[PDB]
């Protein structure tokens, strides 16, 4: 149990950081798409899509 | 020759109908903010082209 | 120590519930606008009612 | 030269068959509301073009 | 003949509007680094073409 619980923390750290990087990536994805709507290239629906992401 | 152009005009007469119905049928949705002004600029101009033809 | 574990975990789960509710709300709004958009697509009949469904 | 046109007409005679079969094959499904009236317009106009040709 | 060119110019006058609005609409998003510099080169050059036409 000791060893198991020990490793679990590591794994959690891992997923944490990764999910973080994903966060930033998707974030500037949304920013790009947003600006793209601002110049009017695309439908609002995509904006809401990236929003949901 | 006049008969030749008499038919060749009849072609453009049909294509103008296509571009026009496509444009109005885009705008009627476009009051609900259809696919940006992009396709509206892709429709309003083509109709001008068929008009010039 | 057990109940300490449990109560913290519970608190945490509540927060998770909050964020999840947020996300799904936005997903709802998104899918809705997408719906209305495609409905407008059928307004001139670009698609099929199934798609709408 | 007349032989040249005699063949060049024979080409359009085939393309007209293609556009016509495509049009009827669209309409027969279109009584059950085929893929919008959009394709009905896309078929109806091309046939007019092959007709004029 | 002068009437013919008088219309044929009117066509290019519209296409130039399309390419130009498309170009500015790319650059305005491109201050936020729109879809690479690739599309900027795919837009600025087309405008030069319509300009030459």
């Amino acid at each position: 149990n000791t060893a198991t619980a020990y490793f679990n923390v590591l794994n959690a750290i891992d997923v944490l950081s990764y999910t973080q990087a994903q966060k930033e990536a998707i974030y500037r994805q949304l920013d790009q798409t947003t600006q793209r709507f601002n110049v009017g290239l695309v439908a609002i629906t995509d904006v809401q899509n990236a929003r949901a992401q | 020759t006049l008969m030749e152009l008499r038919a060749q005009r009849q072609q453009a007469e049909a294509e103008l109908k296509l571009a026009r119905v496509t444009y109005s049928r885009q705008q009627r949705l476009a009051q609900t903010q259809a696919v940006s002004q992009q396709d509206l600029d892709n429709a309003a101009t083509e109709m001008a082209v068929k008009q010039a033809q | 120590r057990s109940v300490v574990q449990t109560v913290r975990s519970s608190f945490n789960n509540i927060n998770a519930s909050i964020s999840s509710i947020n996300a799904y709300k936005q997903a709802v709004v998104s899918a809705q606008s997408s719906l209305d958009a495609m409905e407008a697509g059928y307004s001139v009949g670009t698609r099929t009612i199934v798609d709408v469904l």
